[PDB]
């Protein structure tokens, strides 16, 4: 080659000119690298539970309900290239991955985790009257890629993409007001849902 | 609410179909604007199309066999550590799984105007949108025809 | 149970399996938290920054 | 039959003609680095293109 | 005939590549806090040292005492839900029983 | 850059087998019994909106003899307006001589 | 192997795929469903010490 490198093609003249460029180009991407950041995220969870330092009784379940901490946090993931869902999971695991580690060693309750990407159209078993979900379920179907938060905690993209995989993206695709708060899914609340058993019992 | 704030789209595997440059350099007379160097990065880009990497799709019959395993109650994945908190339950399956998979591409970028000397040794390079290397390249076959236009 | 006998509990298990049913070797090694089976992924993937 | 005017051009200001100063400095920044750990400044050496895309 | 020259190659004609991107990096921060990507706009100089704005007045000169044309090639991707509400695939009339009596 | 594909619905007859089990009801089958009100079949064939991108050439064009270093680009829907479903869209063009003055 | 003293625990060389490590746990530092959870993820070659 080196020696070649020197010698010259010689494309001649009196006349200029150009080429027909085609070209062959294979690749293997994992739909998660990190290169192509799908593979980090920000969000922030709850990470301390307790009560102005004295624990129990008036207040014995409503102590509980005093105090909570939260924080900023960027978690990834294990490169490779997944099924739609598999990343979620992935998340939703590492998101967990985060909380086992504090929440349970800071009073945190899996209750409040705060933070879990699904698919799912809560609501769907709604009904006007009860202003619930009569059959005591979120009606297990995927619907869509979704984002349930807690409150305070929340979920930045800015510093990746699994967003545009999310299906769910900015209006504006060109700033940073991006970052998803309790306080933004304004009415979006689940509803709750209602009691089969007791309503069962009851019904004589 | 949010309908304003932002849009709902659909499930992207690639998430991201991103685009890259093409841009061999020591032979093309680069194009317009492009200023001439030999900094890796810039290299005068001489054609550019997008990523291998695109997405298929199949139906996930696993749809609801899930639904009757759990029901007659066994093994937790980590994946579902509660099987019972609505809320906390891994996600339902898609009906529609999505997979990114990548393809080989075989692109035709136009004719160009060519320096009147090659070394023997033409230099390549594929740049990502963000102009550097892209390393989840694997073999890329470039082949360009010269061919006569104008006179002196 | 097996856990009052010893407050006077939660141990039980700090075990790790040592080997498979049929007896054959997990190879586990001392401190009991790692087989000497090493992979790929795990150290790509989960385990060493750039070395 | 195709015979050419054809002209792509812009700002990049022809490379001109009819004189221009030629700097020969030999403090420039990257120079010294390159080439002279060999010796002074009685001699040393000096890019003269001004272009910092270049080593 | 003096002629100073020097690499930095002729800029040349005959046909040469445009690239019209709209992600390219500069572009976005100055222009594209507008809107989306249905249009934007792009700086098409492909030259660093330029501010798009700064960049946006100086001119690409195709010439003359001849004009001419491009081919336009393209390539473009969308995620459209097959029900959105824009296309319509969302609403819809109909009319129900709403009262009963004697 | 819409277009349909299709595939072969497995979760045919499996239905008819598990209302008529008995059991859970879903908001789409609120009357597993009134021949007309039920949930309808499911087709053998779904079919799945989905788009794919698109590449493609329209074609030469005459253009201006000046370009401000800033065009800007416009993808227009048939009632002539924005489409923000619109992901990217690169479009390049070469441009190339013919006539002459 | 057999007609060495060489035992099927100490194979060595074992090409699969399986993210072992997802059923951690931070705390025992083990794996919790005594399960290296059943899952295909990605070709993956394991090892033992020396080959
Ligand atoms: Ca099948």
């Amino acid at each position: 080659p080196t020696e070649a490198s020197t010698q010259t093609i010689n494309f001649d003249e009196r006349s200029r000119w150009g080429g027909q460029l085609k070209t062959i180009m294979h690749t293997n991407m994992p739909n998660v690298n990190e290169y192509m950041f799908s593979n980090k995220f920000k969000a922030r969870v709850m990470v301390s539970r307790k009560a102005p330092e004295g624990v129990t009784v008036n207040d014995t379940y409503d102590h509980k309900e005093d105090i909570l901490k939260y924080e900023w946090f960027e978690f990834i993931l294990p490169e490779g290239n997944f099924s739609a869902t598999m990343t979620i999971d992935l998340m939703n695991n590492a998101i967990i991955d985060n909380y086992l580690e504090i929440g349970r060693q800071n009073g945190v309750l899996e209750s409040d985790i705060g933070v879990k990407f699904d698919t799912r159209n809560f609501r769907l078993g709604w009904d006007p009257e009860t202003k619930l979900i009569m059959p005591g379920v979120y009606t297990y179907e995927a619907f869509h890629p979704d984002i349930v938060l807690l409150p305070g905690c929340g979920v930045d993209f800015t510093e990746s993409r699994l967003s545009n995989l999310l299906g769910i993206r900015k209006r504006h695709p060109f700033q940073e007001g991006f970052k998803i708060m309790y306080e933004d899914l304004e009415g979006g609340n689940i509803p709750a849902l209602l009691d089969v058993t007791a309503y069962e019992e009851s019904k004589k | 609410g949010i309908r304003s704030w932002t849009l709902l789209t659909t499930s992207d595997v690639t998430c991201g179909a991103e685009q890259v440059y093409w841009s061999l350099p020591d032979m093309m007379q680069d194009p317009v604007t492009f200023r001439s160097t030999r900094q890796v990065n810039n290299y005068p880009v001489v054609g550019a199309e997008l990523m291998p990497v695109f997405s298929k799709s199949f139906y996930n019959e696993q749809a609801v066999y899930s639904q009757q395993l759990r029901q007659a109650t066994s093994l937790t994945h980590v994946f579902n550590r509660f099987p019972e908190n609505q809320i906390l339950i891994r996600p339902p399956a898609p009906t529609i799984t999505t997979v990114s998979e990548n393809v080989p591409a075989l692109t035709d970028h136009g004719t160009l105007p060519l320096r009147s000397s090659i070394r023997g040794v033409q230099r390549v390079t594929v740049t990502d949108a963000r102009r550097r290397t892209c390393p989840y390249v694997y073999k890329a076959l470039g082949i360009v025809a010269p061919r006569v236009l104008s006179s002196r | 149970d097996t856990t009052t006998e010893t407050t006077t509990k939660k141990e039980l298990k700090i075990q790790p399996l040592e080997k498979d049913s049929k007896s054959r070797s997990y190879n586990v090694l001392e401190d009991k938290i790692n087989t000497a089976y090493r992979s790929w992924y795990l150290s790509y993937n989960y385990g060493n920054p750039e070395k | 039959p195709t015979e050419g005017r054809n002209s792509i051009r812009y700002s990049e200001l022809s490379p001109l003609y009819d004189t221009t100063k030629l700097y020969l400095v030999d403090n420039k920044s990257a120079d010294i680095a390159s080439l002279n750990y060999q010796n002074d400044h009685s001699n040393f050496l000096t890019t003269v293109v001004q272009n910092n895309d270049f080593t | 005939r003096n002629s100073i020259r020097y690499s930095e190659l002729s800029p040349l004609y005959d046909t040469t590549k445009l690239y019209l991107v709209d992600n390219k990096s500069a572009d976005i921060a100055s222009l594209n806090y507008q809107n989306d990507h249905s249009n934007f706009l792009t700086t098409v100089v492909q030259n660093n040292d330029f501010t798009p704005t700064e960049a946006s007045t100086q001119t690409i000169n195709f010439d003359e005492r001849s004009r001419w044309g491009g081919q336009l090639k393209t390539i473009m991707h969308t995620n459209m839900p097959n029900v959105n509400e824009y296309m319509f695939s969302n609403k819809f009339k109909a009319r129900v029983m709403v009262s009963r009596k004697a």
